[PDB]
C-alpha cells in the first residue's frame, strides 16, 4: 500500500558534535541556558509533526 | 325471546367487522417487525443490535515522552 519516502543520504549530512558524553554532562547546563531557542523549536516541531522527515532543518 | 334476550345482526356485524380490522393491523405490524428486525441485525444501523465499542474518552491526547507517539 505506497512506498515510503525516505530522504537521501545527502540531506543527513551535518557537522556532527563529537564530543563525549562527559563532556556533555559538564556543560549541560550552559548549554541549556544558552542554546534553548533552536532546540525548543526542534522539540515543539518533532512532537508537533510526529515525523524525523519533517524536522530535519 | 329475541326482545328481551338477543340483538340485531347489525350489531354483530359491526363488531366482527371492528374485530377484523384490528387483527389484520395485528398481522402487518408482527411482519413488520420480523422485516424490521431482520434488516437492522443484517446492517446494524439501527437503534436495536447495537453492541457496545470503546469509549473515545479514554484515550490520553497529551505528550506522551517520546515524540513519534
Ligand atoms: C310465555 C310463556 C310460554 C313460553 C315460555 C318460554 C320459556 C323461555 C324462558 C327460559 C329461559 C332460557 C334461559 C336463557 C337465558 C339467556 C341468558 C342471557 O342471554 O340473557 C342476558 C340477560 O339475562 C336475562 O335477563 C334473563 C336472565 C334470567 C335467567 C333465567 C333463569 C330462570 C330459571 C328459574 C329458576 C327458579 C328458582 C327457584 C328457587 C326455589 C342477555 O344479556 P344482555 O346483554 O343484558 O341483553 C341483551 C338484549 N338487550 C340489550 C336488548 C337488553
Amino acid at each position: 500500500p505506497g512506498i515510503v519516502e525516505l530522504p537521501t543520504l545527502e540531506d543527513l549530512k551535518v557537522q556532527e558534535v563529537k564530543v563525549s558524553s562527559s563532556v556533555l554532562k559538564a556543560a549541560a547546563h550552559h548549554y541549556g541556558a544558552q542554546c534553548d531557542k533552536p532546540n525548543k523549536e526542534f522539540m515543539l516541531c518533532r512532537w508537533e509533526e510526529k515525523d524525523p522527515r519533517r524536522c530535519l532543518e | 325471546i329475541a326482545r328481551t334476550f338477543y340483538d340485531g345482526p347489525e350489531k354483530n356485524y359491526e363488531k366482527t367487522m371492528a374485530i377484523l380490522q384490528i387483527e389484520a393491523e395485528k398481522a402487518e405490524l408482527r411482519l413488520k417487525e420480523l422485516e424490521v428486525r431482520r434488516l437492522m441485525r443484517a446492517r446494524g444501523d439501527g437503534p436495536w443490535y447495537q453492541y457496545p465499542t470503546i469509549d473515545k474518552a479514554l484515550i490520553d491526547h497529551s505528550p506522551k515522552t517520546t515524540p513519534d507517539n
